């Protein structure tokens, strides 16, 4: 039985990601965000609202990707320096999930907090989006799993990592480049660095399988993606016509999941899929002020 | 104008190849010997590739611009590989672009590039 | 579906592993091995031997924690604060691994390192012990398991955490005892405090577990975890005698393999099994000295 | 002599059970009014729980020694809530032991008990 030999390279990228994941590391301790009350309360009833619900989805896409997505891709990898760095990846997973309950303990009451909570468990929608994703990774519960699955497994990862999160962290990003919550923003923009890099270490190894598998699979796996891209595209408009119409910012939203969406793709080695535009230049504000 | 690049997953390889003007990926051994712009990718904290900054040790003379490569999502940090190669050695960056790039960034890249041949 | 929200607490003492994890971070770029040359050379060759044969072992067993054990663990708790620990500590498995790595590249050539790993990969006693303990593990490889079968993997992982790393982790600590290769043993030392924490951690959710089986299951897994004490102690005295009659220190690795399996057995809230005895007091000093 | 402990996995209580000398776990409102013998467990790096610093602040009077368990895995940390503690209320440290402790720190932990009672 093999163990991790790091003086042999079993990949050309596996180190480079251990390191930068490692050079990355930090903890919601490392950012105060009790300075966000003075903008929190300027905002209305229906921003507060917004922005906790989000978190909530937020939270629980990290949680399950911690939970579900990097142990079951990661067990059936046999390349062990990859398996390291996804581990390190699911491990960070939980350190964002536990950062938006840092955030949360500043703008909340504790039963305002656990109301969002019930909320995210009880929403369908909610229940839906993480239900597909995640029956990609409990298909590989059993002992041996074929190379399309495993590779259908790590579409739907970097789905998640590079797309699916993106709705969510409009709103905080928004704020931000408004410089509104920024404190917060801050650690929101610390998770994208942290997602952004998951994203493209999961779809190099995605692309590894591809390359292994036939060609009636490739076939197969590349239809498989385009459905999966577009089901989840349709459910998101839904998500985002729910949470964003009380605050105007439906199509803006609706915009960035489509330029997140063509970054998912390209972290795969595929074609863009929407429509070309820039970024919703408020929310890069937000991506930049620190 | 002949292209310099280095492409780590295949994003910098898949813009060079919407531009066909002629361009070549570089490596340890390379020397160019005509004027060249550089596109590179963007490692983490907005650093260069150790590859591009070895080339660049022995090929700095004929570089007439960089473009990076990289994502938004490294806010201030986004495409500063570019950032480092023009302070080091004085030339324009030519642009900076996401990933594989957008049309735009492409039609961007090709009107820079001849203003910065005159 | 539910994700994880700390402003609720689903048991008392996540928290604290979770921020003690956090706390014992470390990585191999910390401590410079390159000093330990200096002793290195004045070992003899059956020393130096015995020194990389179980920087293997540890590695392998390192390597199969973070990549099995706390992944299929974790993946079926429904406490979420707790699953987070778990990731956590997997990812410092990994860690630890890769730590290993640095300690060989300093006292061997990349020949003689990966004529090592291929000596683990085939060694006919580690993949028995190797395999004993995975094989609760992979057991887990399922979409619904029993509390048994969950509790036993637990049992698995903390006579691994707390116990079968012991008659590797005893010559490293018994050199910087004595003064040689003490570089090399600060970061054991780091490793040991990790593991030791990671043991208590998951005796504690094992214990939980425990206290909800009825009267038979209880027989059962206590029957089940003193066989698979004694089945792997036996296996170890095998693998003691095997790396040490070299270097005249089977009795004494013996000794240390009892005293850590009776800490193992206390940190599943079960008596010790083995005879009382004290540490050690060169491997003491080894524990001690930084 | 009466002694006052606290444990958090059981470890401490064990070793309290192996005495049959009267003893109470430690809460927030707990007071104790005699001459007793603290037993405490160790937190990272060496550290004294929180509920015992508490406890501690408004019982320390009667403090007569301490023992810490924990475990030599933790090196010069070994036990050293007791180190902490000694120091701050300047009371003997009793015993240091490791999880539940063996026989040998069971009766040596009496026979400092009794020592110290004089
Ligand atoms: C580990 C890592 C670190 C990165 N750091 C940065 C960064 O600091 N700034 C940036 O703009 N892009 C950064 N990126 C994004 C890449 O530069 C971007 O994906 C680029 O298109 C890669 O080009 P290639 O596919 O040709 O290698 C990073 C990517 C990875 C994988
Ligand atoms: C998170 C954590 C940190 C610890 N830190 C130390 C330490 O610094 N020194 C020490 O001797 N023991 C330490 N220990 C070991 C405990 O003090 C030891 O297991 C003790 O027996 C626990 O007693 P209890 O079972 O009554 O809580 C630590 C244990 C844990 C779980
Ligand atoms: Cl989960
Ligand atoms: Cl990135
Ligand atoms: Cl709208
Ligand atoms: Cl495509
Ligand atoms: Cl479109
Ligand atoms: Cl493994
Ligand atoms: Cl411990
Ligand atoms: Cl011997
Ligand atoms: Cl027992
Ligand atoms: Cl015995
Ligand atoms: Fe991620
Ligand atoms: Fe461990």
């Amino acid at each position: 039985m093999r163990a991790v030999n790091w003086n042999k390279k079993e990949d050309d990228f596996s180190l480079m990601f251990w390191k930068q994941n490692i050079a990355q590391f930090w903890t919601e301790e490392e950012i105060a965000v009790s300075s966000d009350k003075n903008t929190w309360v300027q905002l209305s009833k229906e921003e507060q609202i917004a922005y906790k619900r989000v978190l909530g989805g937020l939270t629980l896409l990290d949680t399950k990707q911690g939970g579900e997505g990097m142990p079951l891709v990661l067990v059936h990898l046999e390349n062990l320096q990859a398996k390291s760095v996804l581990a390190f990846m699911g491990a960070m997973e939980e350190v964002h999930a536990k950062s938006y309950s840092h955030i949360f303990t500043t703008l909340a009451t504790e039963e305002e907090i656990d109301d969002i909570f019930d909320w995210v468990d009880n929403h369908p929608l909610l229940e839906k989006k993480a239900g597909i994703i995640t029956s990609y990774y409990r298909r590989l519960l059993k002992p041996e799993v074929t190379k399309k699955e495993l590779y259908m497994a790590m579409v739907a990862s970097v789905f998640l990592e590079s797309y699916l999160f993106y709705s969510g962290f409009f709103y905080p990003l928004y704020l931000a480049g408004q410089g509104k919550l920024t404190a917060s923003g801050e650690i929101i923009n610390l998770i994208i660095r942290d997602e952004s890099i998951h994203g493209v270490f999961v779809g190099i190894l995605a692309q590894q399988i591809f390359a292994e598998l036939s060609a009636e699979e490739q076939q197969e796996v590349q239809k498989e993606t385009q459905e999966l891209l577009m089901e989840l595209y349709e459910i998101e408009m839904a998500y985002t016509e729910e949470i964003y119409t009380s605050i105007g910012l439906v199509e803006d939203v609706n915009r960035f999941v489509r330029y997140n969406a063509n970054k998912g793709l390209m972290n795969l080695g595929l074609e863009p899929k929407f429509e070309e535009e820039e970024i919703n230049p408020i929310v890069l504000n937000g991506l930049r002020t620190d | 104008m002949l292209v310099a690049y280095d492409s780590m997953t295949g994003n910098v390889k898949r813009f060079i190849h919407k531009l066909n003007m002629p361009a070549v990926q570089i490596d340890e051994d390379l020397v160019i010997d005509e004027d060249f712009i550089l596109i590179t990718y963007t490692t983490g904290f907005g650093n260069v590739p150790e590859r591009v900054l070895d080339f660049l040790e022995r090929n700095n003379e004929k570089l007439k611009g960089v473009s990076a490569s990289g994502n938004r999502n490294w806010g201030d940090m986004f495409g500063a590989s570019a950032d480092k190669i023009s302070t080091k050695y004085e030339v324009p960056i030519v642009s900076k672009f996401e990933l594989s790039g957008t049309n735009n960034d492409v039609e961007y890249f090709k009107e820079r590039v001849r203003e910065i041949a005159t």
